[PDB]
C-alpha cells in the first residue's frame, strides 16, 4: 500500500489501541507518561489522596 | 486598596500567565464567568479580591491583566478556552507575526505599530484604581518578543509613572541547554535599557524544575504545564501580603530598599518548601525547623549551579500558613550557626521574615497534597555570577564570524549595540565581585 | 496570517505538488467538491493559510498550475482531487520546448510570464498578511529548474522580506535521466542561491533505499515517493495552522536556520515509518522516535552524515509528549555525538512541539537537518560540468538565443563558491 | 533524647535490619501502617496525623535486597526515600566499592544522615551493621564512617556483625576483605563488630533442637542480642545503662575495640518449662565454651572484663551470688591485673519474642558480653589465610586494576602483625 | 539495570540459541505470540534483563542471530518460538564460509562485521546501564568461530570494561566432526584468551556419556542436548532475575573464580539430573545433589578432573531451602579431597542460592569448576596440531585468502602458553 506513513486510523481508535498495556507496562519497564505520577499501593484507612496531613 | 498591574507579554510568560488565573479564582468564590455559584454570594462585606481583581455591578467580577503578543495563535485559545468568560475583550491585542528573534521585530519594525494601543490600556486600568503599588510583567529572556519586546513596554511606563515597582515571573536561560539558537546572543539585548528600570527578576531556569519533579514530586518525565503551576504558586505568595493580613506584611514599595544594595543587583530566588506528593507527606511531619532548611537545601533551590560556592547576601523568608513566631527565630538562629551556609561578612542584617494567616492554596488537577505550612525564599546570593559569566561568553565564541546577525542587520537593527552592551554586560558581572571581597 | 502562495512547475514538481493537496486536505476535512467533512473542531480555524473560500459555503485552494507542455495539467484535471481548483489560472499551452534554458527566459517563456505572474499578483494583492511562497520544481531539466528562476526573479524586485519555500529534487549520483543535466542545473544556481531561502533538497536514490530496507518494499513506484516527500511538506507547516507549545513561522524557521546568506538548504525526514511485519514488534516513545529522526537511513537525500558536522538541526515534534523528554533526549543525541557538530555553536539543536499531530499514528514526528556534509553532492555536479566542458559540448542550441560561454564559465565558480565556504567553515 | 540512628549497610547488613525492625516494631504496639490498632521516642519520629516512622537508612548497591523491603508488607512504614539503592553490584571488591562505585552515591547517603539527625534532640550513637566478607560490607562502610568521624567527632558509632565462619566461608577472596575492614576502620571505631556465625549454627543444633536453619532463623536470635543492649533506653530499671557507657567499660586499649557477645537462655519450646532458668543457672550457663555465640576456645584466653545484662525478674543479691559463683570457681581465668571483672545490668521488662519463632517466653534472660585474650588467635590464622593467598600474589588484579596501589596489602598485614604481637604483650603475668 | 545483550553465531549457535529462548521465555510465562499471559507476580519486575517490550504488552527478546548461510537463519523463524525476534535483527551473509575463517573473518565476513554492529550498538544502548554480552558458539567450525573471534574483538574496543560471556563447544577426543579442527581450536584461542572475560568449555562425548549411563536414554537426537546446555545456561544468570538469601551475579563470580587473568575457561555441569525411569524412586536432598555434582559423571568435559586439582569451585542451589545444609556439605567435599584442592588457597569452595526453581523441578542446583587437568584438553588439541602442521597438510586453502604462515605459529605458542601455566600452578 502506498500510504503507511499516514495509516487510516481514527483518533479514538488510535488512542485506545495505543494505551494497550494496562498495568504490565509500568511494572515491567519505566512506562513514562506526559505528566503522570507513581502510585504505590496503600491501605484503605491509611492513605487518602488529600486529607489533613 | 493595594492593587497592581499584570501584563503578560511574550509567549513564555503569557502561558504561565494563563496558569496564575486559575489559582486566584480558586481562593475566593469567583468562578471563571465571575458569578458566585448561586450560594456563598457575598453581600459586599469583604474586599479581599481588590489586589488582583475588580467588580462590575451585575455580580460578575473582572480581573486585572492584559494579554498582548504579536503572535496570533497563543492568545486565540483564551478567546475560546475555559477562560474566555473572564477578561475584557479590549485587553486582548493580537497580531500578525511572531518574534522571529529579531530585535527590530519587537522594537523598531513591528513593535512600533502597536505602542499607542498598549500604552493607552495600562493608563486605562490605572485611572479606575485607587492607589497603585507595582507591576507584574511576565516576560522570559529569550526571544525578540520575550526579551526584545518587554524593553519597549518597560521604558514607557517608567517615564509615565516614575516611582512604581516592577515584578516579573518567567524563565531564565539555562547555561547549558536551550531551544532558541540565538539565545546566547539574545538576553543581553534587554539589559541595555532595562537595568535602571528593572528592580526584580527571576534567577534560574526551568531545567532544575524538571529535577524537583523527579525527586520531591513522585512524577517521572514532566511536561511544561507542571512548570506553569509551580511558578504560579510563588506569584500568590509574594502577592499575599497585599490582600491577606498577618503579622509582618510588606507592600511592593519596600522591596527597593530590602533587596537592592547597589543600583545593579536586584533579583530573587524562588523556593516553595514542601513541594511533595501524598505518598511522602503522609510519612513525614514538616515543621518549621526543617522547612526553613528545606529552602536552604542545595537540591530544592531552583539553581543550576553550586549553592555551596555561594554566599547568601539578603534572604527573605516569606512564611505563610499555620506558623508561630517563636519557631522562626528558633529556626534562623539554627541557620546562622551552621557553617556551610556562608554569608556576606559586612552585612549581619541579612534576614527578613514575613508571617501570614492563610494556608497553602491547592488547585485540583495536580500532584500536590495539602500541607499546613509553606514558605517562599526570595534570596539575593553570590554564586549566580558564574551563570552570567558563561552567557556573555556564549556570545563570545560566535563573536568572531558574527553568526546570526544577518537578520538583525537585515531588518531594522544595527551592529552598534553588540559591543557596548557586552562591555556593559561585562560591567554587570564584575560588580558583584569587585565589591564582593573589598572590606577584609 | 503566516501565509503562503503556491505554484507548480516542471513535470517532477507538478506531480508532488498535486500530491501535496492529497495530504493537506485529509488533515483538514475537505471533500473534493469542497464540503467540510471533518468531525474535529481544529481543522477550520486556520484554513486560510492555503485556501481561499468559495461562495455558497465551499472551499478552494490557493495555487497556480503552470507548465509549458499541456499533458500534465490535463492529467491532473482528470485526477483524484482535480475538481478543487479555479479554472482561470491554469496557464497551459499546447506548445512545447526542448529543455533549453535559452528560449525559456528570452523568447518562449517571455510570452507566457505575464499571464503566469498576474495571478500570483491576483491572490497576493487581496491578502491580509503574506509571508511566503511555495514552488515545487526539480533541479535537472530546462523546464523545471529552468523556470524555477523565472518564477522567483521578478518577485524579489518588490517583496522585501518574504521567505520563499521551494522544494527541489537533486540529481542522483549513479544514474541519469537527462544527458544535459549539469549543463542546466548549475544555470539556475546563478539566481536561486541569491534568492531562495528553503530548498528541501531530495535525492531519488535515497528514496528507494528507505523503501527497500525500512519499509521492506521491493517495488516503490511513483505513488510512493511523492507520498514520502509529502509528509515533510505538511510537517513544517504545523506551527502555521495548529496550536502548539513552541511556535515559529517561516521567518523564525529562517533566523534560527540561516547563519550566512548562502547556506540554507534543508534535508527532509519523517520519523515513525516502519514496515507492516515488524510494526507490532516496535514500541515507540520520545527516546525511540529520536533514533529514527537521527538514523543514518531516514534521510530523503543520500549523503553521509559521518563526513560532516551539523550546523542547525531542527526537528519538529507533533502530538502529546513530555517536554523534558523533548529537551533531555535531544541533548543526549548531542552529548554522545560530540565531534560531528560544530564547536563554535554551543547548542546545535532546536525543537518544535505541536498539539495536534498529522494523522496516521498517535505520536508523529518530522526531522529537518542543515548539515555541512552535502558538499559531496556539490562536488560531483560541479565536477560534471568542467570535466565535460573541456570539449565545448552542447553550445550550438543555446547560442541561437545568446547564451555565451562567458556565462557558463562564471556560473561554475558560483557553484564552487559554495564548495570553498564549507571547506572554509568545516575547519572554521 | 537517648536515641540512636540506625543505618543498615550491604546485603549482609540490610538483611539484619529486616528482622531487627520486625522486632523493634512489635515490641511496641505499632502496626506497619504506623497506627496503633512517649517512651518509644528513642527510635521513632511522629507526624501530626499519628504516623510512626523509624530512624533508618537502608544502603546497598545491589537493588534486589532493598526491593523486597519496598514491595513487601513494610512499604507503609518507611519513607520510600530512606531506601537507598545502587544500580551496579559492589561485587566483593572495595577497589570497586569505596573507590569507584560508592563515590557517586555518597552524597545522598550523607544528606539523609543529617536530615534524620537534624530532627533529633541529643544523640549518643549510631547503629551500623555488616559482615566482613562483601566489598560493600568492607569498603563502603569505611567510606561511610571516615566522613562520619570528621563530620561528628566524639559522638559514638556502634557496630554489630555476623562474620561468615573463618573455617568454612563463601568467598575465596574474603580474607582480602576482612583485613581491610579491620585495618582502615581501626582508627575511627568505637565499640564495634563481633565474631563468626558457625557457633550460631551449633547453638542452633544443640540448645535449639531444630535442624536445618536458614538466615531467617538466625536473625531471630541476632535481634535478641541488640535489643537487650537498648532495652534500658525505653524502660526504667533499678540499674540503668547508657549506651555511651560501653566505650569506657569493655575497651582496654584503643586499638582493641572488639568486645564479643552471647545470649545464654536460649531454649527450645519443649525443654523450656520443665526446668528452672534461675539467676544462678543462666550465669553458670554463660561461661562454658559450648553455650557461646563465639566459635573460639575461651580456654586459650584469660578474660579481661565481662558485661552482664539481665532482662526481667532479677533480684541483685542473686547477681552478687552469681558473680561470687564464677570468680572463686577455679577453671575460668579472670586476668591478673583486673580484679573488677563485671559490668552489671538489670531491667524489669521481659524479653519479647517474635511470633512464629523457635524461642521461648522466658521469665529471665542475660546477654553475656565479654572480651577474651583469644581474639588475637582468630586474628592470628586469619592473616595466615591472608598469608597463603598473597605469597604468589593471587587475585590481586581484581583490586589493583581499580585505582588502588599494589603494595597496600602489606601495609595492613604488618599493621595487623603489629596488632598480634602487641596483643600478646599484655597477656603475660606481671610480677 | 544489569542488563545483558544476546548474540548467536554459526550453525551450532542458532540451534542452541533458539532452544535457550524456548527455556528462558517459558520461565516467565511468555507464549510465542510474545504477550505475557502468566499468573505469577515475580516474573515481570525483572524481565527487563532480557526483554524489550513490543507495544500491546508483547515481549520481544533482546536477541540477534547471524550466520553466513541464510538457510540456517530461517530454520529458526519457521520453528516453534521463532516468531518473537524482530525481523530487522536477522543479519546474515549470502555465501558460506566453507569452514575457513581465513574466509569467515578476514575476507568473507569483513563486509558483514562492519554492518552487524549497528544492530548490536542499538540493542545495547537501549539499556540504562550495561553489564555484559552473551554469544553461543563452537570451536571447530568456520562460520561461527572465526566470526565469533571477530564479533568479540570489535566489542572490546567500545565496551572496554563490560563482562562479555561467550559460550563454547570444544572439539572432540575421538570422533572428530571435521578434518580441519586442529587448524581451528588451536587458532580460535588467539582471539578468545585475550579479549573475553568469561568462557565455558563443552565437549560432545561428555554430553553423550551423560546421556549414556546416568540418563540411560534410548534414542535422543540433538533435541534434548540443546536443553542440557540450556540447563546450565541461565543457571549462572538466575541471581540477576530473582531474589535470594545470598545472591551472586556475574561480577561476583568473575572476582571469585579466575586466579590469574589468562585462565578464564571453565567446566560446567548440572546437579539434579536423574534418569527418566528411575525418577520416582529417588528422593532429592541437599547432600544428594552434592555427591551427584562432584562425581566425574556430571562433568560436561571429556578431560578427566580426577587426574588433576581444582582451583576454585562454586555452586548455586536454586529453590526454597535451608542453608546449614549448604555449609557442611561444602565443607564435606572440601575435606573429602585433599590432593584435588590447591595448597595456597585454603577455602577453594564458593556458594550461592536463589529462591525460585526451574519450572519443572522441585529444587535444583548447578556446577562450575576450574580444574587443573583441563590442560590435557589444551595439550590434546595442541598435539593434533603438531602432526598436521609439520608437513603443512592443509595450509593452502587458508593461505591464499590472506592469513600467512606465521599466524599459525603465534597462536600455537599462545596455545602452548596456556598448557604451561597450568603445570606451574598445579604442583604448588
Ligand atoms: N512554562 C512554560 N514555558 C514555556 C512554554 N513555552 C515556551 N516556554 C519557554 O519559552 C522559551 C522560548 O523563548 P521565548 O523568550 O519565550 O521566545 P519568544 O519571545 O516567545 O519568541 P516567539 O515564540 O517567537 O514569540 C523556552 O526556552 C521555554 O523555556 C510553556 O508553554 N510553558
Ligand atoms: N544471619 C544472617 N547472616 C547473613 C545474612 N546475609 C548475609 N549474612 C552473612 O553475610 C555473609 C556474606 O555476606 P557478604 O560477604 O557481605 O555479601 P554481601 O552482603 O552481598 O556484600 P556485597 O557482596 O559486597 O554486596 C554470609 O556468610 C552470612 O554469614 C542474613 O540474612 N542473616
Ligand atoms: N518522484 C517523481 N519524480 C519524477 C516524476 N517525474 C519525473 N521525475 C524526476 O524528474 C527527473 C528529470 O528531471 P525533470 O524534472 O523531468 O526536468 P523537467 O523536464 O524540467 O521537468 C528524473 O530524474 C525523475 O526522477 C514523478 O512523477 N515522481
Ligand atoms: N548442542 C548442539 N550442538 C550442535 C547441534 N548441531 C550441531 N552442533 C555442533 O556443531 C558442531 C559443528 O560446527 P558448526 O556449527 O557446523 O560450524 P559452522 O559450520 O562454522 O557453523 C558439531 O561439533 C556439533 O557438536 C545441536 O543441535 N545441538
Ligand atoms: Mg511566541
Ligand atoms: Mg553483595
Amino acid at each position: 500500500a502506498r500510504d503507511m506513513v499516514n495509516p487510516p486510523k481514527p483518533y479514538k481508535e488510535v488512542f485506545e489501541e495505543a494505551q494497550a498495556g494496562h498495568d504490565l507496562y509500568v511494572v515491567s519497564h519505566n512506562d513514562y507518561f506526559v505528566g503522570e505520577a507513581k502510585n504505590r499501593k496503600y491501605d484503605p484507612s491509611s492513605f487518602h489522596r488529600f486529607n489533613l496531613y | 486598596m493595594r492593587e497592581c498591574i499584570s501584563v503578560h507579554v511574550g509567549q513564555a510568560g503569557v502561558q504561565i500567565g494563563n496558569a496564575c488565573w486559575e489559582l486566584y479564582c480558586l481562593e475566593h468564590g469567583i468562578q471563571p464567568d465571575g458569578q458566585m455559584p448561586s450560594d456563598k454570594t457575598i453581600g459586599g462585606g469583604d474586599d479581599s479580591f481588590n489586589t488582583f481583581f475588580s467588580e462590575t455591578g451585575a455580580g460578575k467580577h473582572v480581573p486585572r491583566a492584559v494579554f498582548v503578543d504579536l503572535e496570533p495563535t497563543v492568545i486565540d485559545e483564551v478567546r475560546t478556552g475555559t477562560y474566555r468568560q473572564l477578561f475584557h475583550p479590549e485587553q486582548l491585542i493580537t497580531g500578525k507575526e511572531d518574534a522571529a528573534n529579531n530585535y527590530a521585530r519587537g522594537h523598531y519594525t513591528i513593535g512600533k505599530e502597536l505602542i499607542d494601543l498598549v500604552l493607552d490600556r495600562i493608563r486605562k486600568l490605572a485611572d479606575q484604581c485607587t492607589g497603585l503599588q507595582g507591576f507584574l510583567i511576565f516576560h522570559s529572556f529569550g526571544g525578540g518578543t520575550g526579551s526584545g519586546f518587554t524593553s519597549l513596554l518597560m521604558e514607557r511606563l517608567s517615564v509615565d509613572y516614575g516611582k512604581k515597582s516592577k515584578l516579573e515571573f518567567s524563565i531564565y536561560p539555562a547555561p547549558q541547554v536551550s531551544t532558541a539558537v540565538v539565545e546566547p546572543y539574545n538576553s543581553i539585548l534587554t539589559t541595555h535599557t532595562t537595568l535602571e528600570h528593572s528592580d526584580c527578576a527571576f534567577m534560574v531556569d526551568n531545567e532544575a524544575i524538571y529535577d524537583i519533579c523527579r525527586r520531591n514530586l513522585d512524577i517521572e518525565r514532566p511536561t511544561y504545564t507542571n512548570l506553569n503551576r509551580l511558578i504560579g504558586q510563588i506569584v500568590s505568595s509574594i502577592t499575599a501580603s497585599l490582600r491577606f493580613d498577618g503579622a509582618l506584611n510588606v507592600d511592593l514599595t519596600e522591596f527597593q530598599t530590602n533587596l537592592v544594595p547597589y543600583p545593579r543587583i536586584h533579583f530573587p530566588l524562588a523556593t516553595y518548601a514542601p513541594v511533595i506528593s501524598a505518598e511522602k507527606a503522609y510519612h513525614e511531619q514538616l515543621s518549621v525547623a526543617e522547612i526553613t532548611n528545606a529552602c536552604f537545601e542545595p537540591a530544592n533551590q531552583m539553581v543550576k549551579c553550586d549553592p555551596r560556592h555561594g554566599k547568601y547576601m539578603a534572604c527573605c523568608l516569606l512564611y505563610r500558613g499555620d506558623v508561630v513566631p517563636k519557631d522562626v527565630n528558633a529556626a534562623i538562629a539554627t541557620i546562622k550557626t551552621k557553617r556551610t551556609i556562608q554569608f556576606v561578612d559586612w552585612c549581619p542584617t541579612g534576614f527578613k521574615v514575613g508571617i501570614n494567616y492563610q494556608p497553602p492554596t491547592v488547585v485540583p488537577g495536580g500532584d500536590l497534597a495539602k500541607v499546613q505550612r509553606a514558605v517562599c525564599m526570595l534570596s539575593n546570593t553570590t554564586a549566580i555570577a558564574e551563570a552570567w559569566a558563561r552567557l556573555d561568553h556564549k556570545f563570545d565564541l560566535m563573536y568572531a564570524k558574527r553568526a546570526f546577525v544577518h537578520w538583525y542587520v537585515g531588518e531594522g537593527m544595527e551592529e552598534g549595540e553588540f559591543s557596548e552592551a557586552r562591555e556593559d554586560m561585562a560591567a554587570l558581572e564584575k560588580d558583584y565581585e569587585e565589591v564582593g571581597m573589598d572590606s577584609v | 496570517m503566516r501565509e503562503i502562495v503556491h505554484l507548480q512547475a516542471g513535470q517532477c514538481g507538478n506531480q508532488i505538488g498535486a500530491k501535496f493537496w492529497e495530504v493537506i486536505s485529509d488533515e483538514h476535512g475537505i471533500d473534493p467538491t469542497g464540503t467540510y467533512h471533518g468531525d474535529s473542531d481544529l481543522q477550520l480555524e486556520r484554513i486560510n493559510v492555503y485556501y481561499n473560500e468559495a461562495t455558497g459555503g465551499k472551499y478552494v485552494p490557493r495555487a497556480v498550475l503552470v507548465d509549458l507542455e499541456p499533458g500534465t495539467m490535463d492529467s491532473v484535471r482528470s485526477g483524484p482531487f482535480g475538481q478543487i481548483f479555479r479554472p482561470d489560472n491554469f496557464v497551459f499551452g499546447q506548445s512545447g520546448a526542448g529543455n533549453n534554458w535559452a528560449k525559456g527566459h528570452y523568447t518562449e517563456g517571455a510570452e507566457l510570464v505575464d499571464s503566469v505572474l498576474d495571478v500570483v499578483r491576483k491572490e497576493a494583492e487581496s491578502c491580509d498578511c503574506l509571508q511566503g511562497f511555495q514552488l515545487t520544481h526539480s533541479l535537472g531539466g530546462g523546464t523545471g529548474s529552468g523556470m524555477g528562476t523565472l518564477l522567483i526573479s521578478k518577485i524579489r524586485e518588490e517583496y522585501p522580506d518574504r521567505i520563499m519555500n521551494t522544494f527541489s529534487v537533486v540529481p542522483s549520483p549513479k544514474v541519469s535521466d537527462t544527458v544535459v543535466e549539469p549543463y542546466n542545473a548549475t544555470l539556475s544556481v546563478h539566481q536561486l542561491v541569491e534568492n531562495t531561502d528553503e530548498t528541501y533538497c531530495i535525492d531519488n536514490e535515497a528514496l528507494y533505499d528507505i523503501c527497500f530496507r525500512t519499509l521492506k518494499l521491493t517495488t516503490p513506484t511513483y505513488g510512493d515517493l511523492n507520498h514520502l516527500v509529502s509528509a515533510t511538506m505538511s510537517g513544517v507547516t504545523t506551527c502555521l495552522r495548529f496550536p502548539g507549545q513552541l511556535n515559529a513561522d517561516l521567518r523564525k524557521l529562517a533566523v534560527n536556520m540561516v547563519p550566512f546568506p548562502r547556506l540554507h538548504f534543508f534535508m527532509p525526514g519523517f520519523a515513525p515509518l516502519t514496515s507492516r511485519g515488524s510494526q507490532q514488534y516496535r514500541a515507540l516513545t520520545v527516546p525511540e522516535l529520536t533514533q529514527q529522526m537521527f538514523d543514518a537511513k531516514n534521510m530523503m537525500a543520500a549523503c553521509d552524515p559521518r563526513h560532516g558536522r551539523y550546523l542547525t538541526v531542527a526537528a519538529v515534534f507533533r502530538g502529546r509528549m513530555s517536554m523534558k523528554e523533548v529537551d533531555e533526549q535531544m541533548l543526549n543525541v548531542q552529548n554522545k555525538n560530540s565531534s560531528y557538530f560544530v564547536e563554535w555553536i554551543p547548542n546545535n539543536v532546536k525543537t518544535a512541539v505541536c498539539d495536534i499531530p498529522p494523522r496516521g499514528l498517535k505520536m508523529s514526528a518530522t526531522f529537518i537537518g542543515n548539515s555541512t556534509a552535502i558538499q559531496e553532492l556539490f562536488k560531483r555536479i560541479s565536477e560534471q560540468f568542467t570535466a565535460m566542458f573541456r570539449r565545448k559540448a552542447f553550445l550550438h542550441w543555446y547560442t541561437g538565443e545568446g547564451m555565451d560561454e562567458m556565462e557558463f564559465t562564471e556560473a561554475e565558480s558560483n557553484m564552487n563558491d559554495l564548495v570553498s565556504e564549507y571547506q572554509q567553515y568545516q575547519d572554521a
